[PDB]
């Protein structure tokens, strides 16, 4: 049947569901890993070939200002050569918003051969990682006490990884970035620019852009470390050509967490002696040892979890697939608010599509760390392992737990949302006066606005009297321009950013409870006691005892799919709106600063009227006003995406007993004509069309927001 | 067990909320009730048809009377393309000086919603010109949908309830409705036409009072 | 003119007609 | 019917209704449905033969 | 409560027995198949209406049918 | 006449009382009415 | 406002009523039909046959939707791309002539009473056709509302109606002439007309009874 078709792209990378041996899981997941390294090096190798030879580098390297970046240019086929805009400098192409070239600068590229070098690199890189996936597989892979040396692999992570990455970073900031972004910085054109190998033969010529390197690398071997002060700073605030960091800010950043790194990297002990061990650190987290604060988690508490590490993979995918969508979280916020790379904050196009791509990098990671949580529960948990520990009592109080959050989801979207109804009513009367706002009932946030100024009265000094300038300014300080461009400036918070952090504080909540009651109650419940051996993945237990439906723990993974979209298309509605109604815009001759929207997020955003009209109708009207011209592909996806969350309902609203009958009658037209095939036809499993229709609809609503956000910033941004 | 729903007794034992849901959805269909011979479903959707018949006329009833009482039909035919039909006025408490500004609106000194059903339009074709004339027949309409609601309760009556036999006769009904419901009615349409409608459209007053009187035409009935 | 104060009163007592028949008829036709 | 004989079925509950299928065994025991049927399409849920009575069955060769 | 029909072209595979996680089913001598033996369901009060009876049988069509009718506590299968 | 809910119809009075009697006076006592029927032994 | 209120209103309102009587005809296939009393006649002949009206219906259905969305996808990317000349713009020539057929001489083309001396416009053997010469000022004036000047923008939507239409009937056909049984569920009389599903055996039986075909058709009335 068709049935197997799919089946088979669907048990493809899953290892246990073949004969379960741990040794041999570990050993084609080890090899897997170098392939997708392999598909990343080759992927970067096109942007640096891409951005080598069919890009406006060398133009935009100029004058970063009034440049546009493009590095992708379109073929002359079915007229589709409309897309190739001018981006000035007579270059004709697609306007790039992924900020590579604002990364290239920072990083001391200057000419097309030197990314032409480092895409041959990462060509190379590929063939050495499919080959070391091959040697470690098909040749000499390794056994299972290598996989299981814990205080061995975090040793060699932390410093030798993390630590001895961020210092060669560093090395090649000071010896290459510092001297190639300070040149650049002081207006010396690129002609004049020496390639970054000629300051380290003439040592000579980097001594009059740093006076400390004539003094050599013998102040670090006598902790005399105040000599270096002049390219490793601790300045804050951001550089007034560029609008990005400091250089050498970023220089003593990479050799600060370098040497925190190493020195996290000689934690754990591994062959001789001294250090801590993994499970003398798990066995004494119990009472009576912790403090009288924690004696509710018991005699056992972490006792029994390093077995959960000894023999579970999801488990480990689980833990790392959250803290990848911590990682991006913070790489969304503290890019656009300290923003590191040259010319990179009044890109407004890219500083749009980096936070926008990293938050939902982060949010499809989260629900993928519960979604291995409930399969490590199903799967790979044992119960005798886990005996009054953590792991057990935790499923002891689900019930506790599932209801409280219950409750504070319904506390936060009555107190969050039913406030806009409530002011939305309230303006549809004219009564503006008892609105939830600014001029009406107050709701300020008063502990973000103290944060705020805790966070502008360190520096001066108060807590650290070390900086010269703000660690961010959108906490205080003032306005940063570049080309009379708003690079970043203080961010007020008002009502109307009360309100929408206690919206995002409600659908993330939500989101948390449809992750957690499937991860919770994935092996039984009252309603189903034998659910765990029913499997991860099943559709329903029959419609009997009301009616199952949706009751496993992939259809909560399926439900968390949906309001973790919802929770992150506020997330990202907030920061569109707010950029450009309080941050973004032109200083004038005047002074004075005229925002992108003119500040309306503080008496518009308010009600779910002010959503609709001043920025869903307002803002579109760049991406649906761009047909006969060069951002027309962005008005074609903007209806494509429209498309596809439309034909997404087919497959959520209907169920498979209608379109297996509705396939008897063609089957049968097909019969009369004696044209039928051996494999038979059959209409999609119930986790099938719950699949295809959750990946239509999320493909279908993140597609339109892209062809939204980047139509109306590449044509005023 | 609960009493609630009396058609169902298997819903009555249920324990849930479900009963309750249930009862609703399940209320109206009357052949899969508990003991509901063939010949008491005919005479309980005959009872029916008389109240959904009553709800109709006490539909129209407040439409006529809302326009009569707070409406602006007889400022609104003086000049039926530079004003607005008025459907009702609005009494909202939780409204704000500028929403009672707003909807004061189309010639009202109170706030009223615009009528965009047409019922101006058609009222003023068949010969209504005054706020008298939508009150009476809005108590006419009154009247009659108590009548409807009378001969549901008759029909339901034992010496009143009609047998099957009755309810089967398709021939019966057939010419009935089709020489009766639909013809005697046309023909009474068309003598309100002629009687009332045409001379008010020629600015003819013809009322219960005058009509006796007035032909409708001057060569009258010969 | 609109309707008078004793228009009004004259459609609220009649309309005491039709609910009293509604009632009767609805208690009628079950429980 | 016998074993060697491809009948026709004439069971409307069946999915193979008005299809040929390939008679395995019939029994002579004397239950109700001794004619055992093997089919080439499989049904919606993974059976391929079936046992059915003589009488809804009729002979193709 | 629901209703558990068997039919007479059970082959008394004890498959719909051993797939009832209510113990409504149960095996009683037939002399009507090879196997001898016939489905039953004697309580059909415990029933909940879950159908995992009949994705285990292995007849075409199925020897038993599981017909949902008025629901009770049990057959809502509620623990509270 | 533009500061408050008026009315320049016959019995202005009207709309005032039964507007707070229909929505939120009389509801909670037929709810409560209708409550005891359906849950009746 | 109100010539809009009314029209949206009313035919919202049949559109209703058109599903309602697929779902209480189809109520009447699973409650009150009677095989053997209506043997061998042309309700017997449509159960018998459903395997051919559905399929006939699906194929009205694919060539409808691939053709008409073919048709506006291909009119979008041509005028996204600057082409708006290169639109494939078919010109709606038979409820043209069906329009010069009641008295439209706009297109010009003069045929049978968009003729004066026509014998449907004369009425030969009468010249008693009196509604004819008030008839032809709604006709030939350009603000009334009947008879339209329609182009190839009214042609497009006109088959995507025509889409909406097969496709609502084929779901409320299907399922009314499968609310006895199908393959998947041969018993489905014997279980209403109304019950959720036959659980996830036999390959997963979600949506399969007939009230569930009235719940699907009400999407694609509504669209
Ligand atoms: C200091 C030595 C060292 C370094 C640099 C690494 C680095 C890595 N290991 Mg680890 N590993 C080590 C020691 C080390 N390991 C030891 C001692 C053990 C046994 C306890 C392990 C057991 C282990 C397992 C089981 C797995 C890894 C994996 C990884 C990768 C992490 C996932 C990833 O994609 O990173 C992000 C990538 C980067 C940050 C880019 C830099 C990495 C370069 C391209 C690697 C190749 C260059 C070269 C070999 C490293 C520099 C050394 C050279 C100067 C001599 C990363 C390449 C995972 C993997 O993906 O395997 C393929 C994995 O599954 N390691
Ligand atoms: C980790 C990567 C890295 C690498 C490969 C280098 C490499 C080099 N350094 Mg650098 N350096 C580094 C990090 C690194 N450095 C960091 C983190 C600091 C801050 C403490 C410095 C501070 C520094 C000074 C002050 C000097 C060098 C110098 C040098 C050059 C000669 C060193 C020698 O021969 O002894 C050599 C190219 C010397 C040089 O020749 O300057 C160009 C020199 O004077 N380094
Ligand atoms: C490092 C990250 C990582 C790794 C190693 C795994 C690995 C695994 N996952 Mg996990 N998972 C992850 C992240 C990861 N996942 C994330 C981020 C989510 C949230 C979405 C999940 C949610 C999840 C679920 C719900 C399930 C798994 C399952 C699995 C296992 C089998 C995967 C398979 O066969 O699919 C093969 C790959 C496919 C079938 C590709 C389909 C992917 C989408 C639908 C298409 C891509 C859309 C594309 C981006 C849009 C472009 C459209 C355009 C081309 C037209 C395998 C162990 C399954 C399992 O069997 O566990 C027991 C399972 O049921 N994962
Ligand atoms: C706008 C449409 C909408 C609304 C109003 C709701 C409302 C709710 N969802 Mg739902 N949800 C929706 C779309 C919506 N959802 C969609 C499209 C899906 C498919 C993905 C889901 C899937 C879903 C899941 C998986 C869950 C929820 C839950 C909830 C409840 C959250 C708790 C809460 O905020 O209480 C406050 C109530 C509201 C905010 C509703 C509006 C109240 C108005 C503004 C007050 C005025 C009424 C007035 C007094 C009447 C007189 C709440 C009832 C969760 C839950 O039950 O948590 C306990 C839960 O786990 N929903
Ligand atoms: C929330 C509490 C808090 C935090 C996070 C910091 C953080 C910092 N302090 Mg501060 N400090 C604090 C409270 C805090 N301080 C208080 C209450 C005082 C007494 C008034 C100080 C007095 C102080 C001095 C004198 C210095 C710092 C410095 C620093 C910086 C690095 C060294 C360190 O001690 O860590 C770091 C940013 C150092 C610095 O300026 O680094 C550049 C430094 O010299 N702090
Ligand atoms: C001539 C005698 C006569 C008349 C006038 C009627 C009239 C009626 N009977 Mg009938 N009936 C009769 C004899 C008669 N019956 C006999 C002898 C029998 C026994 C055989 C029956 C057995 C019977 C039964 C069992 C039932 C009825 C019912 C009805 C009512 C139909 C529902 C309705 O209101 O639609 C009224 C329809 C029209 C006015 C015509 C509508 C025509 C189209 C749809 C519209 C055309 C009008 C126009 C274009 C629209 C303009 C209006 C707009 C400007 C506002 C109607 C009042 C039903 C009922 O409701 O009982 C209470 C019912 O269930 N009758
Ligand atoms: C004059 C028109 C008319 C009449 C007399 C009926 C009468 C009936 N319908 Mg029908 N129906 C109609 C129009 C009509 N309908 C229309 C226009 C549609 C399309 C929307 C339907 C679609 C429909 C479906 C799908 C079903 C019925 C059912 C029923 C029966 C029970 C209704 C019930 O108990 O719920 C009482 C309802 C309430 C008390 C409130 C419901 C409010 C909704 C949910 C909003 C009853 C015989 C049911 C039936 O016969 O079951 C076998 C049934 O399943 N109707
Ligand atoms: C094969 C196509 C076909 C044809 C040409 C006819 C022809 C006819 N039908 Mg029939 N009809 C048919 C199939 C057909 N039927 C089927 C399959 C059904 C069941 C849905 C019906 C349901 C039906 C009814 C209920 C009635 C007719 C009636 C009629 C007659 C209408 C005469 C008139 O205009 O008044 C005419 C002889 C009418 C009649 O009986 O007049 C003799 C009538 O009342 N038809
Ligand atoms: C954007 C929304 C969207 C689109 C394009 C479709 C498209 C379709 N529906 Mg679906 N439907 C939808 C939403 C949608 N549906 C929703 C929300 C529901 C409620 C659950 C349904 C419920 C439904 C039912 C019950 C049925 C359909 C059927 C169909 C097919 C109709 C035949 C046709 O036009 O072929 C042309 C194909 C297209 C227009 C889309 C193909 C994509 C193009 C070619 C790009 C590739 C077509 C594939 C019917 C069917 O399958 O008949 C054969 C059918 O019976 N739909
Ligand atoms: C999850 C978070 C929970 C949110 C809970 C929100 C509940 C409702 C919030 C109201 C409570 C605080 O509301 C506070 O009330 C006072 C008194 O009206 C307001 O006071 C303000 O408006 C009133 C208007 O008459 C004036 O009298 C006063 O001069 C002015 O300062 C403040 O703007 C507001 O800050
Ligand atoms: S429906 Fe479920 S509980 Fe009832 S007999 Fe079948 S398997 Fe047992
Ligand atoms: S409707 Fe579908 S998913 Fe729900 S119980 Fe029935 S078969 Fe299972």
């Amino acid at each position: 049947t068709t049935t197997w078709i799919w089946d088979l792209h669907a048990d493809a990378h899953d290892f246990d569901s073949h004969t379960t041996d741990l040794e041999d899981i570990s050993r084609k997941i080890f090899s897997a890993h170098f392939g997708h390294l392999a598909v990343i090096f080759l992927w970067l190798s096109g942007m640096y070939f891409h951005g080598a030879r069919f890009s406006n580098f060398s133009s935009w390297m100029t004058d970063p200002i009034h440049i546009k970046p493009s590095a992708q240019v379109v073929w002359p086929i079915f007229g589709q050569e409309i897309l190739n805009a001018d981006m000035g400098d007579g270059f004709r192409g697609i306007q790039i918003t992924s900020g590579l070239f604002q990364m290239w600068r920072g990083e001391g590229f200057t000419h097309e051969f030197q990314l032409f070098w480092t895409a041959i690199g990462a060509l190379v890189m590929a063939a050495l990682m499919m080959f070391a996936g091959w040697f470690h597989y098909h040749v000499r892979a390794p056994k299972l006490d290598w996989f299981r040396n814990w205080e061995s692999m975090m040793n060699h992570h932390l410093a030798g990884l993390l630590g001895l990455g961020s210092l060669g970073w560093a090395g090649h900031l000071i010896h290459v970035a510092l001297p190639t972004n300070k040149l650049l910085d002081a207006g010396v054109p690129l002609e004049d620019i020496p390639l970054p190998h000629e300051f380290i033969l003439n040592k000579s010529l980097m001594v009059d852009l740093y006076p400390s390197f004539a003094e050599g690398v013998k102040p670090f071997f006598t902790l005399n470390w105040s000599a270096y002060a002049d390219f490793l700073t601790f300045k804050g605030g951001l550089n007034p050509v560029t609008g990005g960091l400091w250089m050498t800010d970023i220089a003593h950043h990479h050799v600060a967490i370098a040497v925190l790194f190493i020195i996290a990297g000689h934690f754990y002990r591994t062959n001789w002696g001294i250090g801590h061990s993994f499970r003398e650190l798990l066995d004494d987290a119990r009472t009576p040892k912790m403090l009288p604060i924690f004696n509710f988690i018991g005699p056992v508490g972490h006792r029994g979890l390093d077995k959960i590490f000894e023999t579970s993979w999801h488990a480990n995918l689980a833990i790392h697939l959250v803290q990848f969508g911590t990682a991006s979280l913070l790489v969304a916020h503290h890019m656009y608010a300290m923003p590191p790379y040259p010319y990179l904050a009044t890109d407004y196009a890219t500083v749009t599509s980096l936070f926008t791509h990293h938050v939902w990098i982060a949010g499809f990671c989260i629900v993928g760390g519960a979604a291995h949580a409930a399969i490590f529960l199903v799967r790979d948990y044992n119960p005798a392992d886990h005996v009054n520990n953590v792991l057990d009592r935790t499923l002891r109080h689900r019930d506790t737990v599932v209801s409280h959050l219950a409750w504070v989801c319904q506390f936060l979207g009555f107190h969050s949302f039913a406030m806009y109804c409530h002011n939305d009513t309230m303006r549809a009367f004219g009564r503006p006066q008892d609105m939830f706002s600014d001029t009406g009932i107050q709701l300020q946030p008063i502990f973000a606005q103290w944060v705020q100024q805790i966070q502008t009265m360190a520096v001066g000094g108060v807590t650290a009297p070390g900086l010269g300038g703000p660690v961010s300014h959108a906490f205080g300080g003032g306005v940063v321009a570049i080309g009379d461009k708003i690079a970043m400036m203080p961010i007020q918070l008002g009502t109307a950013d009360f309100l929408i952090h206690h919206i995002h504080a409600f659908t993330i909540h939500v989101t948390v409870l449809v992750l957690l009651k499937g991860v919770l109650f994935s092996r039984n419940s009252r309603l189903i006691p034998d659910k765990g051996e029913l499997g991860f993945r099943f559709p329903c237990d029959g419609p009997g005892r009301g009616g199952t439906c949706q009751v496993s723990a992939w259809d909560h993974v399926f439900l968390g799919l949906f309001w973790m979209y919802n929770s992150l298309s506020i997330v990202i509605f907030h920061f569109f709106w707010k950029m450009q109604s309080d941050v973004w815009g032109t200083v004038g001759a005047d002074g004075t600063i005229s925002h992108i929207t003119g500040g309306n997020f503080a008496q518009a955003s308010i009600t779910n009227n002010g959503w609709l009209r001043d920025f869903l109708w307002a803002q579109a009207s760049q991406v649906i006003g761009s047909y006969g011209s060069a951002l027309s592909a962005y008005g074609l996806f903007f209806l494509a995406g429209h498309f596809i969350f439309g034909f997404s309902l087919m497959f959520l609203f209907s169920g498979r007993g209608y379109w297996q009958e509705l396939i008897e009658s063609i089957v049968w037209a097909h019969n009369k004509l004696k044209i039928t095939t051996a494999i038979q036809p059959r209409a999609l499993s119930i986790t099938q069309g719950r699949a295809v229709g959750v990946a239509h609809y999320l493909l279908g609503g993140i597609v339109t927001t892209w062809a939204f956000f980047l139509a109306r910033m590449a044509a005023i941004g | 067990a609960t009493k609630f729903p009396k058609f169902s007794q298997d819903l009555q034992r249920d324990p849930t909320t479900r009963r309750l849901f249930y009862a609703i959805a399940t209320a109206h269909d009357f052949e899969s009730h508990d003991g509901m011979s063939e010949e008491n479903l005919y005479q309980r959707i005959f009872a029916s048809h008389f109240g959904h018949l009553a709800i109709i006329f006490l539909w129209i009833s407040g439409i006529l009377f809302h326009v009569a009482w707070q409406g602006n039909f007889e400022q609104w035919i003086q000049d039926p393309l530079n004003n607005s039909p008025i459907a009702h006025a609005i009494w909202d408490a939780q409204f704000g000086p500028p929403a009672i500004a707003a909807y004061t609106q189309a010639g009202a000194m109170n706030p009223v919603d615009i009528c965009y059903s047409g019922v101006y339009h058609w009222w003023y074709t068949i010969g209504m010109r005054t706020n008298n004339d939508l009150f009476m027949g809005s108590i006419f309409l009154l009247l009659l949908s108590s009548v409807m609601l009378y001969a549901g309760w008759l029909h339901l009556q034992p010496r009143f309830r009609p047998g099957l036999a009755w309810f089967k006769n398709a021939e019966s009904r057939l010419n009935h409705h089709l020489a009766g419901l639909f013809g005697v009615s046309s023909l009474a349409w068309t003598g309100h036409l002629v009687h009332v409608a045409l001379p008010e459209s020629r600015g003819q007053h013809v009322g219960w009072d005058n009509f006796l009187s007035i032909r409708p035409h001057p060569e009258g009935l010969a | 003119m609109t309707l008078s104060e004793t228009q009004v009163f004259v459609a609220l007592v009649i309309a005491l007609v039709p609910a009293i028949l509604a009632f009767r008829l609805s208690t009628e036709l079950y429980k | 019917v016998q074993r060697g004989s491809k009948v026709r079925i004439l069971r409307p509950e069946s999915y193979w209704y008005r299809d040929i299928g390939t008679v395995a065994t019939v029994d002579q025991s004397g239950i109700r449905y001794p004619a055992i049927v093997r089919f080439d399409k499989v049904n919606y849920y993974g059976i391929s033969s079936n046992n059915f009575a003589l009488s809804e069955l009729e002979e193709v060769e | 409560s629901h209703s558990v029909k068997i039919y007479d072209t059970c082959i008394g595979c004890t498959q719909c027995v051993r797939a009832c996680p209510l113990d409504v089913l149960e095996m009683v001598p037939w002399d009507g198949c090879k196997a001898g033996s016939i489905a039953s369901s004697p309580r059909t009060e415990d029933c909940v209406g879950c159908k995992r009876c009949e994705t285990a049988c292995p007849t075409d069509f199925l020897s038993i049918r599981v017909y949902l009718g008025a629901e009770t506590t049990r057959s809502m299968g509620l623990a509270y | 006449d533009m500061t408050q809910l008026t009315g320049a119809y016959a019995a202005p009075w009207l709309p005032w009382i039964m507007i707070p009697l229909i929505f939120y006076i009389l509801p909670f006592p037929i709810f409560a009415i209708i409550f005891l029927w359906i849950e009746r032994e | 406002t109100t010539m809009s209120a009314l029209y949206t209103h009313h035919q919202y309102i049949a559109g209703f009523l058109m599903i309602g009587a697929f779902a209480h005809g189809a109520i009447f296939l699973i409650r009150d039909y009677d095989p053997e009393a209506n043997r061998d006649n042309v309700l017997a002949r449509m159960l018998a046959h459903k395997e051919a009206i559905i399929s006939h219906l699906s194929w009205v259905s694919l060539f409808l939707g691939f053709h008409t969305l073919g048709l506006y996808v291909h009119n979008d990317c041509e005028v996204a791309l600057g082409s708006p000349e290169k639109q494939i713009l078919i010109e709606p020539v038979f409820a043209q002539w069906t329009q010069a057929f009641h008295g439209k001489a706009l297109y010009g083309i003069n045929s049978l009473l968009s003729n004066p001396d026509s014998v449907a416009s004369t009425a030969w053997p009468n010249y008693g056709n009196v509604w004819l010469s008030g008839w032809l000022e709604a006709v030939n004036n350009g603000a009334n509302s009947l008879f339209l000047t329609i182009g190839p923008g009214d042609l497009l939507v006109h088959h995507a109606i025509a889409l909406g239409l097969h496709v609502t009937t084929l779901i409320l056909v299907k399922g009314a002439l499968d609310a006895r049984g199908s393959k998947l569920m041969p018993d489905k009389k014997d279980f209403g007309y109304s019950f959720p599903c036959d659980g996830p055996g036999r390959g997963g039986t979600c949506d399969i009874s007939a009230w569930d075909a009235f719940y699907l058709a009400t999407f694609w009335m509504l669209n």
